């Protein structure tokens, strides 16, 4: 169960993500045409990069029982709701009692991943990911934060 | 030969153990209470005071 996740990151977030998920050599372009070049997992050359510049990066999050999940919500068969941070699903002491497990997406939106004793397949997960936060209005805000740097 | 021989020379018994326990207890309690109070009051009184004045 591997899920593509495309996001836009500032320079600090992009550098952090690149160093955590090792990149040997790659050039990342930004919203405003600035670029940063990683060579041998070390920053080498950066163009004129202003604040609020957005870089597009796609990361794969894979949801499996054995690997840890950053934030999930578990419902016992008795009716108790608990939340667990950064532990695998199998790491629960008594997985026998657990009925449902929902991933949490930092938007306070729950996506069902574990029901009826088995993981949710990829396509039902896509359906639930669309379905969880339908009426999510994002604030519209645009600032150019740049101008053609050279004298032309 | 070697050092291990000493272990046999003086009877040595190595003992290990490991106990791993798990326990989940779930208790559900429900309670209902019904009360009913009914009171009655009744009081009656009488007074008499006679004042006689001279001036």
């Amino acid at each position: 169960l591997i899920i593509k996740h495309q996001m836009k990151l500032h320079l600090n977030e992009l550098v952090d993500w690149a160093w955590r998920n090792g990149v040997t050599s790659e050039k990342f372009h930004s919203n405003n045409g600035s670029y940063v070049i990683f060579d041998h997992s070390a920053v080498v050359e950066t163009y004129i990069i202003n604040k609020n510049d957005l870089f597009n990066v796609t990361e794969e999050i894979e949801i499996t029982l054995d690997k840890p999940i950053d934030y999930f919500l578990e419902k016992d068969m008795y009716g108790n709701y608990r939340e667990h941070f950064g532990i695998a699903i199998n790491d629960l002491l008594f997985l026998n009692t657990t009925v449902n497990i929902w991933l949490v997406n930092d938007d306070n939106s729950h996506i069902l991943i574990y029901k009826d004793g088995k993981l949710i397949d990829e396509y039902m997960y896509h359906q639930f990911e669309y379905e969880a936060n339908q009426n999510k209005h994002i604030y519209p805000n645009n600032k150019a934060s740049g101008t053609y740097p050279h004298k032309t | 030969y070697g050092s291990d021989m000493y272990k046999y020379i003086e009877q040595v018994t190595d003992t290990q153990s490991q106990d791993l326990g798990k326990a989940i207890e779930n208790a559900i309690e429900q309670g209902q209470t019904k009360d009913r109070q009914q009171d009655k009051g009744h009081e009656e009184y009488k007074d008499y005071e006679d004042t006689i004045t001279k001036s």
